[PDB]
């Protein structure tokens, strides 16, 4: 729903490159490039960025509490 | 020591409603109402 | 098909009576939209969720 | 009443003024009151007569009405907005000063036991039970003078 803060497997933190990753997916970055550009080497943590999906884009859609 | 206050559904208005009193908003009369976050101590682990 | 009803002889008359016959036939239909009426009749957009939250019945009257 | 401390029983204070801003036959639960208006060191204690309307619509804290209230100074009497009143209650001199008011208008002067049946009516309209058909009347006040979506 909302980026995973740390890597299932391995335990890196994952929730602080969301919006880094968002700017690099502005333009025609590969989601591949994406993660060569912050780093992540692993396929551990490559596998929280791809698989992700930010739904809580969704979830600001209704009506706030005031 | 409440009055009953509830918060509104469409309107997101804390509303007095006392006991035996209608569950409608201040604002706009719609019927939907919430209780208010419970002032009793809530604390989670984060685990 | 449409109704046609005819009145009991009441044989009051002491005659075989020809009673008088009452018939209806159903014309045009109307659906409005969903509408919700609070407790007083007052109408008012019924929303799925506001049904879902007072169990109302998603409905729209005909 | 000839003690300046005795006029703030009732007197409307603004925390609580605009919680009765909708409270139903509100031309009877102002219709007597006082308040500390604002207009160098002249202020004044008005009394309030009647609730008149303004085509000015103003925000009362939270709410926005555009109701207006007919005050009175002894002989100055004229429309008022909620704008000018003040959550403080009345010194010394704002009082004698409504005092000196009614002295020049020869207007009759309220007894010092007559509040007592004043003062209970406000204790009545905070306790007020909203069980009956106010909904529609209440509802329509905000939407008078507030738009539809929010
Ligand atoms: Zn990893
Ligand atoms: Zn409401």
């Amino acid at each position: 729903m909302i980026i995973p803060v740390r890597c299932f497997t391995c335990g890196k933190i994952v929730g602080n490159k969301w919006e880094a990753y968002l700017g690099l997916l502005q333009a025609e970055y590969t989601e591949g490039d994406a993660l060569d550009a912050l780093g992540l080497k692993r396929y551990c943590c490559r596998r929280m960025l791809l698989a992700h999906v930010d739904l809580i884009e969704k979830l600001l859609n209704y009506a706030p509490l005031e | 020591q409440q009055p009953m206050i509830y918060i509104c559904g469409e309107c997101h208005t804390e509303n007095e409603i006392k006991s035996r009193d209608p569950i409608r908003c201040r604002e706009c009369g719609y019927r939907i109402m919430y209780k208010k976050r419970t002032k009793r101590l809530v604390v989670f682990d984060a685990r | 098909p449409p109704i046609d009803l005819q009145a009991e002889a009441q044989h009051a008359s002491g005659e075989v009576e020809e009673p008088p016959r009452y018939l209806l036939k159903f014309e045009q239909i109307y659906l409005s939209k969903p509408t919700h009426w609070e407790r007083d009749g007052a109408p008012s957009p019924m929303m799925p969720n506001e049904a879902r939250l007072r169990n109302l019945t998603y409905s729209a009257p005909l | 009443v000839s003690l300046p401390e005795e006029l703030n029983r009732v007197r409307l204070s603004r925390h609580k003024l605009e919680r009765w801003c909708h409270m139903p036959f509100f031309a009877k639960t102002v219709t007597g009151c006082f308040v500390r208006i604002g207009i160098k060191p002249v202020y004044r204690v008005a009394e309030i007569t009647g609730v008149v309307e303004t085509a000015k619509v103003y925000q009362l804290g939270g709410t926005r009405t555009n109701k207006g209230l007919q005050l009175r100074h002894g002989n100055d009497q004229r429309v008022f907005r909620l704008e000018f009143v003040s959550n403080q209650e009345f010194t010394e001199s704002e009082f004698m000063k409504w005092k000196e008011a009614m002295f020049s208008a020869g207007m009759q002067l309220p007894t010092l036991d007559e509040i007592n049946k004043k003062e209970l009516s406000i204790k009545e309209a905070l306790n007020y039970k909203f069980n009956d058909q106010d909904i529609e009347e209440i509802v329509k006040e905000k939407e008078r003078f507030r738009k539809a979506p929010p």
